């Protein structure tokens, strides 16, 4: 269908990162498992992150964590570093092309 | 109790309780990365 | 593992724009393929598509792209031939990849097609 993320978040390093991705219509997965999470970074090609929200695994770091209920989709990015922060997308599936998120990105202080 | 080892490797010391699902190959983390490491090929049981 | 993509391009709108998605690390046949666009100040848009042991390429339907996508798998080269060009169609455009079959995956991806159209 259509989804929606958490735009943006400002935080500081050693912290959580809590992203919502909302979608629109369908919610999640009849098989109880769907949606998806990736990253683009700025200046650079996007990449994958977590399928299904609770999945993937090594080639994505620990600090990726969540999951999600329904619409909701929740990328949960403990112990934050400045330099790891860049915009992450989650895609569709099981119905409509799959699209992708408005994007999000965890801004760091200090 | 069946299967037979040439050599065996004990190490022995303490985590935190969410930790204790951190350990396993393939599965990173402040512990795996620093504090102490996992095989990726590890093979063996593991008794927290 | 790395999808190598065609050079930038700038055309008038309505005609059709060529691409080519080298294949470097992977077997082509084995991964269906697909052109996604993220466009400037834009979500990542999944646009184009095409399946692994068959031929796939649909789009989003809504406008469609409707660029033409073709494989050679001796070159490994994934095609997006872009009908219907226009202004819009400016972006960095990514041919990806995806994973085996789940709940996903776009597992690497392309570098970028630099593409504008305009005046």
């Amino acid at each position: 269908i259509v989804l929606t993320q958490s735009p943006t978040l400002s935080l500081s390093p050693g912290e959580r990162a809590t992203l919502s991705c909302r979608a629109s219509e369908s919610v999640d997965n009849y098989g109880i498992s769907f949606m998806n999470w990736f990253q683009q970074k700025p200046g650079q090609a996007p990449r994958l992150l977590i399928y299904a929200a609770s999945n993937q695994g090594s080639g994505i770091p620990s600090r990726f964590s969540g999951s999600g209920s329904g619409t909701d989709f929740s990328l949960t990015i403990s112990s934050l570093e400045p330099e790891d922060f860049a915009v992450y997308f989650c895609q569709q599936s099981k119905e409509v092309p799959r699209i992708f998120g408005q994007g999000t990105k965890v801004e760091i202080l200090k | 109790n069946d299967l037979c080892f040439t050599n065996v490797y004990a190490d022995s010391f303490v985590i935190r309780g969410d930790e204790v699902r951190q350990i396993a190959p393939g599965q990173t983390g402040k512990i795996a990365d620093y504090n102490y490491k996992l095989p990726d090929d590890f093979t063996g049981c593991v008794i927290a | 593992v790395k999808l190598v993509e065609s050079g930038g391009g700038l055309v008038k709108p309505g005609g059709s724009l060529r691409l080519s998605c080298a294949a470097s690390g992977f077997t082509f046949t084995n991964y269906g393929m697909s052109w996604v666009r993220q466009a400037p100040g834009k979500r990542l848009e999944w646009v184009a598509e095409i399946s692994s042991g068959g031929s796939y390429t649909y789009y989003p339907d809504t406008v469609t792209g409707r660029f033409t996508i073709s494989r050679d798998n001796a070159k490994n080269t994934l095609y997006l031939q872009m009908n219907s060009l226009r202004a819009e169609d400016t972006a960095v455009y990514y041919c990806a990849r995806f994973r085996y079959g789940g709940g996903g995956t776009v597992d690497y991806w392309g570098q970028g097609t630099l593409v504008t159209v305009s005046s």
